[PDB]
């Protein structure tokens, strides 16, 4: 079973700023990767799907990139409503599978 | 018209219903398999695909035992077909040139 | 012929935008791509994207921001890449390489210096550089020209256009209070000195002036 | 001359056609899907091969929608071809042994 | 996204003797390794395409090898025209990527 890792759990910059999180596959996926974003008492929200597809709704700030076992979810210039935890999720193989999870602090 | 003429067309049909109903059962069949890959509908497509043509080249293959029999019902609808549609053509050339005599 | 024609600089205000043109030549394909590759000082080589003009489609790196946008002239062989909101960042060397659908880079531009800044554009001021008289000089003699007080880079030193490459040295620029400046040395034989010229050709492309200056002693 | 025998070199031609285009459409295709593997023309024209005649080894095939559009493209082409000689080889030994009766 | 790791960044050798430099792909990339060279202000140069393929016009005295994920550049009796920056570059995967690249030195 597909073990995604996140790392760093916490993500510390500087308001404009560009941050960049990070997700490990513990085998190759393609690009099967999906990555999605739950503020506090929120529910989640898909931000980005298949590793680099841009879902209608969300500011042209957020961007990924990746393939095989190597995924990148970027902000370009981060700010305040970013302030959440954000997941990614593979749909390589049987059962699908969430990562740990990573905060966004400003 | 023809009958083979007919039987050709009637087996293209047929193999889009299979392709599709192919994608839809293998999905429902791998997907619940640890480690399986045929499990969401636009890939398990595009291995119905490949199968029934017997390209296989893989990069997508069913693991559960009814994925395996829903890939032999595919992989004998394709060929039917498309062995359908060579005696069709045969059918067609033998009695044409026939008159060229 | 150069296969890959480049300007050698641009200059832009941050936020604003240039657009870099690449005219190729020799034998052209349907299967040809133009790739650009920008390269920071002292940094490597980063593909930023490729196009493939017989077509018109262009692709681009994911791993970073999108400020290129690729499009091609069919009628008359140039490929462009429209840099848009640039910023310091943005400032490097771009290339473009030209590859037959095969893999690797078969030829490259000259390259393109680009320069962010709120700067002034500025000539450059060439000097000669003779020894003095009181320097005794062995069977080698060495002379230079000094180029200051131009923006932005770069430029181009040579000495007789080129037919004195050997012995020839144009240290890197100096940057102080918005104005570059380097210094380029030659050595010829001693005795050939000054019987036969020694001129020193010095090109600013950013702002389209070339200028030489001969070199000889002093009174 | 034979109908049959005019459809069979008229598929081998339009066979090699499709090879050609097939291989400069899976690069055009598939360059720009990260990972993708099908991205230069002499290996493509190879995949092409590979994938008309059906024996799909796989060591390359496409990832992105159009490129798997072109795949099965190239797949009917060569099996209807390949299908299309089989029928012109039957009209032939039929038509003529008919005569050595 | 294959990732071209070429170690060490400085290579130190003395005039004619044999040097090598290394590049090591995050994952099998067949032969599909090419290698520049570029020197001071000046552009890239491919030395050898597909690990080992010799370009015309260049000296006998550059060769290469490898398969898979370890590919190497060889110069037998290096001089000094040889001082300048090595870069390895794949066209295995999409998209192309570079070594982060070395530098020779005598
Ligand atoms: C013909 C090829 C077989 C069909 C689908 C394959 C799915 C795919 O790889 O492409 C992924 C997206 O498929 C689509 O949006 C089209 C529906
Ligand atoms: C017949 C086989 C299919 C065609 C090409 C395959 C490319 C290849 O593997 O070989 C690599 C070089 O291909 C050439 O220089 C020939 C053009």
């Amino acid at each position: 079973d597909i073990l995604l890792t996140q790392s760093p759990a916490i993500l510390s910059v500087s308001p404009g700023e560009r941050v960049s999180f990070s997700c490990r596959a513990s085998q190759s996926i393609g690009t099967d990767i999906h990555w999605y974003q739950q503020r506090t008492n929120g529910s989640p929200r898909l931000l980005i799907k298949y590793a680099s597809e841009s879902i209608s709704g969300i500011p042209s700030r957020f961007s990924g990139s990746g393939s095989g076992t190597d995924f990148t979810l970027s902000i370009n210039s981060v700010e305040s409503e970013d302030i959440a935890n954000y997941y990614c999720q593979q749909s390589n193989r049987w059962p699908f599978t969430f990562g740990s999870g990573t905060k966004l602090e400003i | 018209s023809a009958l083979h003429w007919r039987a050709a067309g009637a087996a293209t049909v047929l193999l889009v219903i299979v392709l599709l109903a192919g994608s839809y059962l293998a999905v429902l069949a791998e997907r619940g398999a640890p480690g399986a890959q045929l499990i969401t509908y636009p890939r398990a497509l595009w291995w119905a695909c490949e199968t029934a043509t017997t390209v296989g080249y893989x990069d997508l293959y069913p693991v559960t035992l009814w994925g395996r029999l829903v890939a032999v019902v595919v992989m004998v609808a394709g060929i039917t077909s498309f062995g359908l549609v060579t005696a069709a053509l045969a059918t067609w050339f033998v009695g044409r040139e026939q008159e060229r005599r | 012929q150069v296969q890959l024609q480049q300007p050698g600089a641009e200059l832009v205000k941050p936020g604003a935008s240039v657009k870099l043109s690449c005219k190729a030549s020799g034998y052209t394909f349907t299967s040809d791509w133009i790739h650009w590759v920008k390269q920071r000082p002292g940094h490597g080589l980063e593909w930023i994207g490729e196009i493939i003009p017989s077509y018109g489609r262009a692709n681009y790196n994911e791993k970073i921001q999108k400020k290129a946008t690729l499009t091609a002239d069919k009628s008359s062989s140039t490929a462009f890449m429209q840099l848009s909101s640039l910023t310091s960042e943005d400032s490097a060397v771009y290339y473009c390489a030209r590859e037959r659908g095969d893999g690797y880079f078969a030829v490259w531009g000259a390259g393109t210096t680009v320069t962010v800044s709120s700067a002034k554009t500025t000539p450059p001021s060439v000097y000669p550089l003779a020894p003095g008289s009181a320097a005794q000089t062995n069977s080698m003699v060495t002379l230079g020209c000094l180029v200051k007080g131009y923006f932005p880079e770069p430029v181009t030193v040579t000495w007789n256009s080129g037919s004195l490459s050997s012995g020839v040295h144009t240290f890197p620029a100096v940057l102080q209070s918005d104005l570059y400046t380097l210094s380029s040395s030659v050595t010829v034989p001693s005795s050939s000195w000054p019987s036969e010229t020694v001129t020193c050709n010095v090109a600013h492309p950013a702002s389209s002036t070339k200028v030489d200056k001969k070199i000889v002693p002093r009174d």
